[PDB]
């Protein structure tokens, strides 16, 4: 019976071992366990209807025993990478039924998985990123708990200085959610964009998670072009008043906001924008000015400028125009 | 960084 041997090899991978007086049995045990994982990865990726009901607790148990650990202030990445892979192909499988898995993938599991985002291994955080994205898309009953617990991590990172190596990869997930949001946006989300996503531009380690943060900010305005006024005004607030090469990030974000800005809302914030933008063209840092002047290579911006030339050119070149 | 495909929010 094949279903029995599947469970045997699963439980076999729940035995964590160590040999200090036998460096060869250790290697075999590793190789025996690395091989059993590979065998199961192939078995589940290519065979149809092999995922039966008794399997689910075995898989979640095998994942929890290997992955849910304590992160040192990993080394056996060959093994850890196979586990995430197997668990990933297990979620993606067409034989996967969330109604049965909902029993064993509870909130405690999701919580424990989020602890691992603090890990300092980019390749591990990349597997955790993908894994959490499959859970959200199939476990409707966990979508709320995840948002609440992610909204917690961010709140801890801005205010309580709870540094997190996983901020970048968490934002990347949120963008996948924001892009699929529903008709009127809930106030729960608006608050998050305003009272969480924008204050993220305030933290010092912005250099690491800025591209993904900007994506979420743009995806929010792509849905509801109502929030483009408080977004832009906040960015000019959080704008580094100190002339620094970190302005290039804001110019990037602002040009990315302008490529999707609704012209009816552009005029609502076009004056305070260019006052700052003119300051950038006058910056003592070439990279800042070079970037602000690269705005003109944007055709949709030029149209927005010429259709409002009466207000812009006075600000950009006050020597040459008046009001 | 993109990569991940969107998730159509629908009634929980």
């Amino acid at each position: 019976d094949q279903e029995k041997l599947f469970i045997q090899k699963l439980r076999q991978c729940c035995v964590l071992f160590d040999f200090v007086s036998d460096p060869l049995s250790d290697l075999k045990w590793k190789e025996v366990k690395r091989a059993a994982l590979s065998e199961m990865v192939e078995y589940i990726t290519h065979n149809r209807n092999v995922i039966t009901e008794p399997i689910y607790p075995e898989v979640v148990h095998m994942f929890a025993v290997n992955m849910f650990r304590t992160l040192p202030p990993e080394a056996a990445w060959p093994h850890l990478q196979l586990v995430y892979e197997f668990f990933l192909r297990f979620l993606e499988s067409p034989d996967f039924q969330p109604n049965i898995a909902k029993k064993y993938i509870d909130q405690k599991f999701v919580l424990q998985l989020l602890e691992l985002f603090d890990s300092e291994d980019p390749r591990e955080r990349d597997f955790l990123k993908t894994t959490l994205h499959r859970i959200y898309g199939k476990f409707l009953g966990l979508r709320a708990y995840i948002r609440k617990q992610i909204n917690n991590i961010f709140y801890r990172f801005i205010y309580e200085t709870e540094h997190h190596n996983g901020i970048a990869e968490l934002l990347e997930i949120l963008g996948s959610i924001i892009n699929g949001f529903a008709l009127p946006l809930k106030e729960e989300h608006k608050i998050f964009l305003l009272k969480v996503l924008l204050p993220l531009h305030k933290v010092k380690s912005l250099s690491v998670y800025h591209p993904q943060l900007a994506y979420c900010v743009v995806q929010f305005l792509e849905k509801d072009s109502t929030l483009t006024e408080p977004v832009v005004m906040a960015l000019l607030k959080y704008w580094p008043k100190t002339h620094s090469p970190k302005e290039v990030m804001f110019l990037n974000e602002l040009e990315e906001i302008l490529d999707v800005i609704e012209p009816s809302e552009f005029v609502k914030i076009m004056e305070p924008l260019f006052r700052q933008l003119a300051k950038c063209v006058s910056s003592p840092h070439f990279q800042v000015a070079e970037r602000a002047l690269y705005y003109w290579n944007n055709e949709y911006i030029m149209s927005l400028i010429s259709d409002n030339a009466a207000k812009i050119l006075p600000i950009m070149f006050p020597s040459l125009y008046r009001n | 960084f993109s990569g991940l495909e969107p998730i159509e929010e629908e009634p929980e």
